[PDB]
């Protein structure tokens, strides 16, 4: 019992880092040459994509802070998603019949 | 900045930004090329 | 037996959520300040990329609905793709000889 | 053995589909005012990114053919990459000590 | 023990290839009709995203060298990330309680 919980909990991390980063970068990018967000309603959306290795492009980070969030959210989003990919593998093995 | 700029290539998208105001480097959107810093 | 079917079926999900989301967002983005998600012929293409963690950038969501679809299609696309990544792992273990 | 060869060979697929798709779309996009995929030297680069779930944005296939290649190259790139992700997992298990 | 170390070390690779590639492409892209990226403070950021299959779009290297780095950093970033995805799978199996 771990592949399940570990995966289920992983989702929480990505969720947290998502909001945090968004607001973290916003406060910065807000006052500096950055993407077209200058707010959470827009930034939050950027974090979500960045977390899912998406990164549309319509709004990308530039400033140190803004960029720092992208990397922070990326590792968090991937980590949470990874546990899920491996979680299924563990359970997939426990089903010979 | 985001104005009504045609969208065909990136190499040209820059020349347009610099000409319009004074910027470069900008992705191309299905609608219109967006200018960035 | 599961890693095979589970993976094969997973592809179906991504396929469904793909079309659905596209049409779901279109109806919305159609009458809102968005990139170019007004028609299905174009939106559908956007969903496909978003599902494969691609997101070129040309066609990106902006409105709540339009954006909501991106996230919905993202989770679906990744989930279907994930099962495949893990599916091979399970079978990969059963081939010592 | 299989996790090794399977992974090593998978790389070949992505390589093939890459060139093919590029040239396949080029011939099409070439005569379709909308995307910057008229020459191989440029298209080939687009296929590579699309195969690695990258999709910068510079080249966003629009025409049916051009777009078709993106999806074809995407599945190929991911498939080849997937086998590698799972390949390591199989071998990772055979090293408890 | 391998799934752990292998994964922990993998992160190092992506880190190295990241900086290297960035500087490698910069020296090239810096002087050539490729993209805007003509420095490390900016290039480095591009490599990070490219390594995480992100590729926002703000930076689209066209030149041979500049483009070569993208592919080099992509394989490195994915390889390092892959080991992590599989690493968790191996450990995930060693937990029935």
């Amino acid at each position: 019992a771990l592949h399940w919980r570990a995966a289920g909990a992983a989702t929480v991390l990505l969720v947290i880092v998502l909001l945090a980063g968004s607001y973290l970068a916003v406060l910065a990018e807000r006052g500096a040459p950055g993407a077209a967000l200058i707010s959470y309603p827009d930034a939050l959306w950027w974090s979500v994509e960045t977390a899912t290795t998406v990164g549309y492009g319509d709004l990308y980070p530039v400033t140190l802070w803004g960029r720092c969030v992208a990397v922070v959210v990326m590792v968090a989003g991937i980590t949470s998603y990874g546990l899920v990919f491996a979680a299924v593998a563990t359970w997939f093995v426990g089903r010979e019949q | 900045q985001f104005t009504n700029v045609s969208c065909t290539t990136s190499k040209e998208c820059w020349s347009v930004c610099q000409r319009l105001h004074n910027t470069s480097r900008g992705k191309c959107m299905n609608k219109k090329c967006r200018c960035y810093s």
